[PDB]
């Protein structure tokens, strides 16, 4: 018999991307090639199959920098970093395919679809 | 608020 | 020129949710009288301006255990714990009075703003 | 997915 707030999962993420911005709680940097982004373990594993798998293993649960494939593109990452935290994806013709490889390989099975999608289209 |  | 997937932000807290049951990543412990709940600091102070004020306090911050003023009540609290992870409220006629005066205590506004429309409607 |  609950009664529910309709905006309160966004107003949450808006909040959660709003610490992001000011660096506050974050718990791990993901390097990809030169590029660091600074993140909250948690919203990682929310939004990514691969960061779930990883955050819930009893060794790597504890590390503070995680190195992803040199393949992955840091673009393709910013942006799906952003889309995380935001649910809006910065989905190009010029940056589709890192996208999609990237949503691929980070297991965000959502993104996969629109790129596969928006390629399927053109 | 609504009744989900 | 963002696309938005709808569900992203509903999705994220489920899976917040889902962490918390399974006490995964919980890096705080609120007591409140002789009751204990575990929770991520994160989802906590994206909830509540009363937990925003106390984790970005540059010595609190780093606090693993967090006390209550004794006047709140254990229920009253999970009641609001259980909201902050799902947006769903069990607002109650035998609770409503111990749910607003926590709510305002945790300065969430629109559960205060929910419980003043039900006892006035009453 | 939506235009925002
Ligand atoms: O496309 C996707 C997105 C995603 C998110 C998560 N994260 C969780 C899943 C569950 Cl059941 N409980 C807790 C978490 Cl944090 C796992 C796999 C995938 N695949
Ligand atoms: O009723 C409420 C709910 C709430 C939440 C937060 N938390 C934040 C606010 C801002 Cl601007 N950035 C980041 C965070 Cl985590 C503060 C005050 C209140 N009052
Ligand atoms: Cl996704
Ligand atoms: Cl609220």
């Amino acid at each position: 018999s609950c009664i529910q707030f309709t905006r309160h999962a966004s107003d949450v993420l808006l909040n959660l991307n709003r610490l992001r911005s000011r660096d506050i709680l974050t718990d791990v940097v993901i390097v990809v090639s030169r590029e660091q982004f600074r993140a909250h373990k948690t919203v990682l594993m929310a939004c990514s199959g691969l960061f779930y798998s990883i955050f819930t293993d009893q060794l790597k649960c504890n590390l503070s920098v995680i190195n992803l494939d040199p393949e992955i593109n840091p673009e393709g990452f910013c942006i799906l970093l952003d889309f995380m935290y935001t649910s809006r994806l910065n989905l190009r013709e010029g940056n589709i395919m890192a996208v999609m490889a990237t949503a691929m390989y980070l297991q965000m099975e959502h993104v996969v679809d629109t790129c596969r999608k928006f390629i399927k289209a053109s | 608020w609504v009744i989900p």
